[PDB]
């Protein structure tokens, strides 16, 4: 779901870079 | 073993009468736990 009402500010705290891998 | 982000453990405990070596007979290991943890593994070590 879109979340522009909850998770926008910008909200640069939110980050991005095999199956079910958590490569921190 | 690791498959599709699951780490699987199987085991057996048995009495034996041999100090040096693994017994030549047959017995089958059964699953203990099946963990959804998703990590890459290429090395391991035992704890003493």
């Amino acid at each position: 779901w879109n979340s522009n009402n909850l998770d926008s500010k910008g909200n640069y705290n939110y980050l991005y870079r095999k199956p079910f891998e958590r490569d921190i | 073993k690791n498959i599709d982000g699951y780490f699987k453990i199987y085991s057996k405990h048995t009495p034996i009468n041999l100090v040096r070596d693994l017994p030549q007979g047959f017995s089958a290991l059964e699953p203990l736990v099946d963990l959804p943890i998703g990590i890459n593994i290429t090395r391991f070590q035992t704890l003493l």
